């Protein structure tokens, strides 16, 4: 996260640290928790990931200086891409974790809301892009989870800003147009939470963008409400 | 939540 501030514990209690053990442990990715055996996180973190026996998902972490070898997480059971996906840049960046176990919610792990399917036309003016990645290209993954305030940027705008991209309604923009705020390496596959009528709901999963906080280069987010029915058929199979 | 995970 570029410009952003460390969080407070239990501040974002749906934000997971997704590890890969292979060669060596480290972090991979954020993602969501959003049910009690599932993480939506971005498709692209699973580039050459051939196996979910690799994958470690943590909850509840304010620092990465949490996570020892006694330190306990989550398995995944099996990682469910998006079958249109091929890239970050072309959309479709979205996929969910079937945990091996169920998380216990409380006060340091529990679910953020989808978005809903009337709320297509609500105005989100408070949201937030959270995670350990990087504050500039060339820097590292950092210990304390950040936080940032960022505008959403509309769909016509985000399209001017990137030419020669194609910008479509699946993906949500968000960025000031002088720059200065935005996530950074590190921080794909986590959220982009909105604070509406006191619920905070998950509108986008860090995806993409032409370097970090750059003056009119909007952060690229998958559009979560225009996946909702994709999430429900994956979690709700009978 | 208004959408409901199982
Ligand atoms: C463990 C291997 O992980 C990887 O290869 C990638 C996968 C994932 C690969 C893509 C990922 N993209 C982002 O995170 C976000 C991009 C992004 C998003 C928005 Cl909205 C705006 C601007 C963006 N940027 C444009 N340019 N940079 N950002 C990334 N992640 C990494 C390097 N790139 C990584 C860096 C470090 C670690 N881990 C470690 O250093 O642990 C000690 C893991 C990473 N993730």
């Amino acid at each position: 996260i570029v410009g952003g501030t460390a969080s407070v514990r239990g501040e974002w209690p749906w934000q997971v640290t997704l590890h890969t053990t292979s060669p060596t442990q480290r972090h991979l990715c954020g993602g969501s928790i959003i049910g009690n055996q599932w993480i939506l996180t971005a498709a692209h973190c699973f580039y050459g990931v051939e196996s979910p026996k690799i994958l470690r998902v943590y909850s509840g972490i304010l620092n990465q200086s949490e996570i020892k070898e006694d330190t306990s997480f989550f398995g995944v059971q099996e990682i469910i891409i998006h079958d249109q996906y091929k890239m970050a840049e072309s959309g479709y960046d979205i996929a969910l974790l079937k945990l091996e176990t169920t998380v216990g919610y409380g006060d340091s792990q529990r679910p953020i809301c989808l978005p809903s399917k009337g709320d297509r036309n609500v105005i989100y003016t408070d949201c937030w892009v959270t995670g350990w990645g990087y504050r500039k290209l060339r820097d590292k993954i950092q210990n304390t989870l950040q936080k940032a305030k960022i505008p959403l940027v509309t769909n016509e705008e985000c399209q001017k800003r990137y030419r020669g991209h194609k910008i479509t309604h699946k993906m949500i923009c968000a960025g000031y147009r002088e720059g200065g705020k935005d996530a950074c390496k590190g921080d794909s596959g986590g959220p982009l939470s909105c604070k509406h009528n006191e619920v905070w709901h998950l509108v986008g999963i860090t995806s993409w963008g032409e370097g970090c906080a750059q003056r009119e280069r909007p952060g690229v987010y998958t559009n979560v409400v225009e996946y909702v029915d994709w999430i429900l058929e994956k979690t709700q199979a009978v | 939540c208004t959408t409901k995970i199982k």
